[PDB]
């Protein structure tokens, strides 16, 4: 019997490489198909329909946002934007199994999980525009949300970062005895980065009560997945660092909400880690700066998008109708407009707070550069545009 | 000078810069993020249809592993091009460039060495890329012996030094300013040419004060030097730095000896700045003929922003007034 | 002054003040690679035991993650104290330190931070460290606004110090001068006691130079004035300056306004080092009252040697030898 | 049928976490038993004779060495040391199963690769002493061994930077049609760092003829593995990158040898990765800094070591007995002592050679530098060891 302390197994008295499984990978779980009939009656979480019109209308508002928005860039009103087109479900679904207080850690594309956490459209808007609204102080480019007091840490354009910082704050609520969980969302291209490496594993060591959730929609940027790793996509990793591991059908709300809540519910008891790869599509360019057109949809628009499934479950269950949808295409597209209007008529904050938050107090020399700027501005002003920001 | 040119922006000058090279270079690959389809600014467009698939590909995304991997070819004496999407995500591979790729060759006795490898990457303000897509990282690498760092204000700038790179013997980072990409054309050679590496250029003669920059900067203090002979009758001499490590001293300080006064301009923020470097050796070599103190004029000490750039950067009007208190000292 | 004392050498005063925040602070955690055995420097023995092993544990080996985590554990308000096991491999988290925990606050609006977070790690040269075990990084760290960068000279100092970055609400790296860590002992507080983070010390009064230094490097200069002193007859102003970032620019200008002379001195490699931000400074700010160009006595332009270490320091027979030639200029 | 491009799997219609098999993992492949018996004839790679002797008189050299130069550390001869001891079946099994021309990466405890490869004990002395025979010219701490001639990179504290700078290496020699494989040593604490991800992921998607060599000896200087990771070691984690995975028994030259031979054949033909995780334990202290004592051995250096594993199967064969193991101890001792002593005696380089090859040729301003120098010594030379250093 085998004594090194590295690893606990037999021995084998004959030569053979273990060979992945890429072939036939791990596989995809789903609850409902693409008509929104449920597959296996013993798996459907019966979500009353409350919750699940939520699920719906979270996901709507967000594409009826995504699709205003992204025209704004289109026109210089905004400097950059970046679509959730595909990604709502794996959004909607996974926020709506967490609890309202488990800490949140992402990047571009979980606006939803703010969305179904009831973050108002003034303060998507605000965040995007820069304005006086905005409590992030116009200081970072669109789309880079956060909100305190909806546990959403704000987003940042280096990829991966998160993922171990979501493990050290899993850390602190294990010792806090928070009984809560921190969730940590990424991309298939961003798990390539070392700071992915770096996460899962502290996670497993350190016995962290997070669940990892990565959105594989095929590409990054213009990178296709083949380009991307040789192993059976991310879910495969997760074992190597001891971590329970699933993957999902990501356009299936109710797949993703069955494994969320399932991972949240043991990773809370266990002090484990769980990842959870959702398989998607991302149907829209990367960001406003891409012309996907260049590398590579109707497909996945036409006959496999999470809005649409849920529609046909909606349908199914006599909680939707035509007219209903008609009716809230039009309410959710005058919420957005409202939003917007306000959004773009607000002055951006005062120049002055290019200079706080630095450090928690403003160092006497920082100081002494905001007084200089000040100075400049009575020169020199009229070759500014002051007329925009707040005084 | 140079036979044949055309009219190209920036990034069609590192088109050109590129495509010569793997022309001429059977060992020459590029490598990095998006790379493949012609990269997310263009710089590799057609290169990969032009040269095969095994010579300019698509990494995964991740930097510390390009950056490894770029020093790996190079130790085989094969040229390895590498791109880092923008400079802001440079620092994953901080330890792959200052540990290793700088210190390859001194620590082997000159056994091994990486100086096949040059690092190519977006550089400096884009008028909205807040903190990320905005940084200009020199002064972090100006305090590494072993890597050499080099920008360029032009497109014909851009070729030249984006060769004489490629071909140094030496691990190069050279920081492409993003927002003359597209802007305007010149003239640029259709055939190799070099400019040599640890050579500022004097642009403009002047008498009365010295002005240094690079990047984009340069035609900032360009513009301040016309404000300054219009308003003030004063005759600036205008430099453009080019190499910020090793840095050309000699043509800096002659400058200063005949002026006997310095303004020095950068977008990065004022503390650590390479222009802290310049200025300490100016002050070293040519404190009896300084008239007045050393100015630098840069970005303020806080993180780059979005709404609030236009208020962020050392512009011509910062650089003027700086200037006037400067001739007035 | 500070209540009972005991004798302490530098790596005991680093345990003292560890020991003290575990104690007074239910939130903090201390956590790196080998910590939990005490250390490879010994700086946690002892803490585990007494504290438990949620509190003070060891992590793989992945400087970025331990970053990363410290960071996570800060967003929460809980106190992180990461231990980075020499500074030459802080490299790794150049990322998350310059991208992530500096900008932390300012990116959020300061709806989130992580001033609860420490870095302590080994620093400086050791007689035989090599490229390896000898770095000083901190210039590299100066250019990035929102973190702070403090250096002790001794026991006393490095235990209050490190206090003062362990409470202060902004991510701070404490490099600990790992030649001192077994040096001599000095007599230090036992209970917790704070010093300001950005505020010089004067340790010595002197009207005809100052000399400025940190880390081991003060013990260099308090030597040299002592040789001026004794062989020249000129009187030093000896001044430690602790915080490298934001540094005390008041209390050096208010010295060289008094002296009209200053060579600073560090390890760290010449260009690029935080000799050349001081330097530049007061150029700008005494620059009337200088009666000799500002002096910088560092490392030379190279990797950190192994067996050429002697000559390659900055020691006091190269700051004695500038300084003679100052007075002389 | 699933449709997303980022996974080759079927669907499930049932919610299945995959869990890590850790408890019998991967298993570990053997040729020979502790006591030099072979276990199974069809695996005996019936190495002849001379090769065998060379494979157990490189690891006894190394032994003889290591045993030296450790005491000649403790008296402040040389400043630090790393032993090998435990480590020397890995090192001479797998170097044996290399073309003489394929480039090797490693680091600390690589030792034996050179020894097999006739690296004269001269230049590993000239080296650990910084003397004029150094090629490394005295620049880098001791054990940091080099070889342009033997193919063998010269190694750097920096922990898994070697990892991607291997594949890159191992990308240029496919290109060239080289016909030759790198292979990349590093320890399994080495793993955790961002950089083995990065290679690991590079070499599969990019096609590479690579060998990831793993010592899993339990420990990363105080640290067990089981605060390391908890996945089923290193050789787990290969597959989820794509990489043909195998473990072996580290202490077992043959074991080793099959495993990296066959490696090698199958990298070089299907330019694809393979990852060999050996088993083994650290026997020695970490390194001259450590007292291992303060954390944790006679069980492997008395039941299961390398060496008496070897020295069994030699004298079954007849190919060894007591009288040749004196005289060869006796032998390998005043070798090492003639090395020893000379590299002792030999002056430093010049001090000059400090401020070449940090660039190729040397900047005006760090030639200043080096005037500087020049200068100060004639001045203040008494205070400098220059009766040490070649003039
Ligand atoms: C460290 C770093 N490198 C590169 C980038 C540029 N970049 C922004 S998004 C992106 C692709 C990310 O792909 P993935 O993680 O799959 O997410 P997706 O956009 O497909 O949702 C890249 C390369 C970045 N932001 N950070
Ligand atoms: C980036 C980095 N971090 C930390 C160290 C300090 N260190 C030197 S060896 C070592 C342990 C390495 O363990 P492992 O990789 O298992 O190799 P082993 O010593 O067991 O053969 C550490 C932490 C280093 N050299 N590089
Ligand atoms: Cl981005
Ligand atoms: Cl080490
Ligand atoms: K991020
Ligand atoms: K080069
Ligand atoms: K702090
Ligand atoms: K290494
Ligand atoms: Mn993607
Ligand atoms: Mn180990």
């Amino acid at each position: 019997k085998p004594q090194f302390p590295g690893a606990s197994a037999e021995f084998i008295d004959k030569l053979e490489f273990i060979q992945p499984n890429v072939i036939s990978g791990i596989p995809i779980y789903r609850v409902m198909d693409r008509q929104g009939q449920i597959i296996n009656p013993s798996e459907d979480p019966h979500l009353p329909k409350e919750k699940v019109l939520k699920l719906y209308k979270s996901m709507t508002l967000l594409n009826t946002m995504d699709r205003i928005l992204y025209e704004s860039q289109r026109q210089g009103r905004i400097s950059f934007y970046m679509t959730n087109y595909g990604e709502e479900g794996t959004h909607v679904g996974s926020a709506a199994a967490l609890d309202n207080t488990d800490l949140v850690f992402g990047q571009y594309r979980e606006a939803g999980v703010l969305m179904y956490r009831d973050y108002p459209l003034e303060l998507f808007m605000a965040q995007c525009y820069g304005n006086i609204s905005d409590l992030g102080k116009g200081r970072q480019m669109p789309v880079h949300y956060g909100c305190k007091e909806r546990h959403f840490v704000t987003i940042s354009s280096p990829l991966a970062t998160q993922i171990p910082q979501a493990v050290g704050a899993a850390y602190a609520a294990k010792r806090a005895n928070a009984n809560r969980v921190v969730i940590c969302y990424f991309g298939e291209g961003a798990a390539s980065e070392g700071d992915a490496h770096a996460g899962f594993n502290f996670a497993a060591t350190l016995e962290c009560p997070i669940i990892f959730f990565c959105r594989n929609n095929g590409y990054a940027i213009s990178t296709p997945t083949s380009e991307q790793y040789r192993g059976d996509g991310i879910a495969a990793r997760g074992p190597g660092y001891g971590i329970m591991s699933i993957r999902v059908d990501g356009n299936d709300v109710f797949a993703v909400y069955n494994a969320t809540k399932e991972a949240r519910r043991r990773a809370v008891a266990e002090n484990q880690p769980f990842l959870i790869e959702a398989m998607t599509y991302r149907i829209g360019h990367h960001d406003t700066s891409d012309d996907s057109s260049a590398y590579r949809v109707n497909y996945w628009d036409k006959q496999d998008h999470p809005i649409s499934r849920l529609r046909h479950y909606l349908l199914s269950q006599g909680w939707w109708d035509e007219e209903q949808e008609k009716a809230w295409r039009k309410q959710s597209r005058r919420k957005v407009m409202e939003a917007f209007e306000q959004a773009e008529r607000k002055p951006k904050p005062n120049p002055n707070l290019l200079f706080s938050d630095v450090y928690q107090e403003m160092p006497a020399q920082l100081r002494k550069q905001q007084e200089s700027l000040a100075r400049h501005l009575q020169t020199y002003g009229e070759h500014y545009p002051l007329d925009h920001f707040d005084k | 000078e140079y036979g044949q040119t055309q009219k190209m922006n920036l990034f069609q000058s590192v088109t050109s810069a590129l495509d010569n090279s793997l022309a001429k270079d059977p060992t020459a690959v590029i490598f990095g993020e998006d790379v493949a389809f012609g990269g997310v600014f263009r710089c590799t467009v057609g290169l990969r249809d032009k040269y095969g698939k095994d010579r300019v590909f698509n990494t995964p995304l991740c930097e510390q592993g390009i950056v490894g991997f770029g020093i790996g070819i190079a130790v085989t004496g094969a040229t390895a091009i590498a791109e880092i999407q923008f400079a802001d995500y440079i620092f994953p591979a901080f330890d792959q460039i200052v540990n290793e790729a700088a210190k390859y060759r001194y620590r082997s006795g000159d056994l091994f060495n990486c100086g096949s490898l040059t690092i190519r990457s977006p550089w400096g303000c884009v008028g909205h890329g807040a903190l990320y897509h905005s940084q200009s990282p020199e002064a972090f690498f100006a305090h590494c012996p072993g890597i050499k760092v080099v920008i360029p204000r032009s497109p014909f700038q851009a070729k030249g030094l984006l060769l004489s790179c490629i071909e140094d013997k030496n691990p190069c980072i050279f920081f492409e300013p993003k927002i003359l990409y597209r802007a305007a054309a010149e003239e640029v050679p259709i055939e190799p040419y070099n400019i040599p590496l640890s050579q500022a250029e004097v642009i403009q003669e002047g008498s009365d004060v010295t002005l240094v920059a690079w990047g984009t900067q340069v035609h900032v203090i360009r513009e301040v030097a016309s404000m300054a002979k219009e308003k003030l009758g004063v005759s600036c001499e205008v430099i453009d730095l080019r190499t910020i490590i090793p840095w050309d001293v000699d043509t800096i300080c002659k400058s200063v000896i005949k002026t006997g006064r310095l303004l020095i301009s950068h977008e990065a923020p004022l503390t650590g700045g390479f222009a802290s470097e310049i200025s300490s050796t100016v002050q070293e070599e040519c404190f009896l003929n300084l008239e007045a103190p050393i100015s630098r004029v840069c970005g303020y000490d806080t993180p780059f922003p979005h709404i609030f750039e236009p208020f962020y950067i050392p512009d011509k009007w910062k650089c003027y007034d700086a200037l006037r208190k400067m001739i007035n000292y």
